[PDB]
């Protein structure tokens, strides 16, 4: 019984628009305003993986409810 | 929110009681899913289509697969006695190859419809093609046909053989059902109906005393012939139901249902109760199956590159085993079911026949 901001996604250039989960517990999914989405896993040694796409402004995405595919 | 995934009502029992293993990298090679099986009356030859081509026949004791070449899907598959196979293409035709070989013998062509929905008569040694505005009618050979029965009013939805027995059902664009004498274009048993459904199939008993009506609207109708009409009563179905894509029969009550809000029902035509309700997730879907109808052995093939292996009457005791316990505590399936109760006769598919 905490807000527990926990540990950030580091980077992010500018600009935050969204985020999701992979239920693995967790695989985050996020995205920015201009060219980039980003999934990545805590257990934070795991490095994220940033997308190239969506040259435009990026405004949601979400994972399939198996954390397969990222939608954006 | 709030919806409800993924695969927790399917591979959740399916996967239960295995004695093998689907190596599912063996079969799925595509970017892609299986969407549906068409298949083997006989049902060991369960035929994977998937979103890619090469439509295959997976064989699951060999942990292989025949692999035919051509990227055409089926919409139905039929295995007969001599180790033939002969394919309902979506593409307007279908195509027998050797089931053992996966070699070509003949193709079957009169259909102009993006349906050719295939049953197979196994005592009548006749496959019935519906499509169009007919059903082609034809011997099990697949060299010739016998006729093609025809809808020449309004249009024609749909129709069925009966496997273990003989008689040929069908019905219009407005839900008519009728049935017709197999060698004499005439149809002796004919309806009127207030339920108009589109996208329907009829589905046939073995021995067939008792059929049920599928369509685009969330309505299923029930026959028993030994009641007039042979369509008596019809209900509405658990919330949230669409419309229904196809229903096929056991040796036991029982209609195994699948509906396009992606759940897998059966049904018991004592009192038309639903025993199982099962869903599939997004891709790896409800994709199509094969029954043993005596033991009713599931041979599905699930979207998710598994094939099952499971049966209903392990996944009824299942349910059964929740109610024996509540059984013994007095409690009533039917209502556990969703029994579903006849109505007015102004919404109705009745439908005389003999």
């Amino acid at each position: 019984h905490d807000p527990a901001l926990s540990r950030s996604f580091r980077g992010h250039e500018d600009i935050i628009t969204c985020a999701d989960f992979d239920p693995k517990m967790r695989q985050v999914a996020s995205c920015s305003k201009d060219s980039i989405v980003y999934v990545w896993n805590f257990k934070p040694q795991q490095r994220p993986f940033k997308f190239v796409g969506h040259k435009g402004a990026v405004y949601c995405v979400k994972y399939s409810p198996d954390g397969e595919t990222i939608a954006s | 929110m709030n919806n409800i995934h993924t695969s927790t009502h399917v591979s959740t029992y399916f996967n239960e009681a295995l004695v093998d293993r689907i190596d599912t990298q063996k079969y799925l090679k595509s970017n892609g899913k299986i969407k549906k099986v068409v298949s083997d009356p006989d049902n060991h030859y369960t035929a994977a289509i998937d979103d890619s081509g090469n439509i295959t026949v997976i064989v699951h004791k060999l942990n292989r697969f025949v692999s035919i070449k051509p990227s055409s899907p089926a919409t139905h598959l039929v295995f007969i006695r001599n180790g033939n196979l002969l394919v309902a293409q979506q593409n307007g035709h279908i195509s027998q190859y050797l089931a053992s070989n996966g070699k070509l013998t003949s193709v079957i062509k009169h259909h102009n419809s993006k349906l050719l929905a295939l049953e197979y008569n196994p005592v009548t040694k006749q496959i019935l093609t519906i499509a169009n505005d007919q059903c082609t009618l034809w011997d099990a050979q697949s060299f010739n046909k016998i006729k093609t029965l025809f809808a020449k009013a309004s249009y024609f939805a749909t129709g069925s053989l009966t496997p273990n027995g003989q008689s040929l059902i069908t019905s219009f664009q407005d839900g008519n059902v009728y049935v017709w004498n197999l060698n004499n274009f005439e149809v002796t048993a004919k309806s009127e109906v207030e339920e108009n459904m589109k996208n329907q199939k009829i589905s046939v008993s073995a021995d067939s005393s008792r059929f049920v009506i599928g369509g685009s609207t969330a309505y299923l109708y029930y026959c028993d012939i030994s009641h007039s009409p042979l369509c008596i009563s019809s209900f509405a179905l658990p919330s949230g139901s669409t419309s229904v894509k196809k229903i096929k029969f056991t040796h036991g009550n029982y209609l195994g249902i699948i509906t396009d809000n992606q759940v897998f029902y059966a049904i018991d035509s004592s009192t038309n109760q639903i025993a199982l309700e099962f869903r599939l997730p997004k891709n790896k879907g409800i994709t199509d199956f094969d029954i043993n109808p005596n033991n009713l052995e599931i041979l599905i093939v699930s979207g998710n590159g598994e094939i099952f292996k499971y049966d209903l009457q392990k996944l009824f005791i299942m349910e059964m085993n929740q109610q024996q316990r509540l059984l013994e505590r007095g409690i009533e399936s039917s209502l556990v079911y969703n029994v579903l109760k006849p109505g007015n006769q102004n919404h109705s598919l009745k439908f005389e026949s003999h």
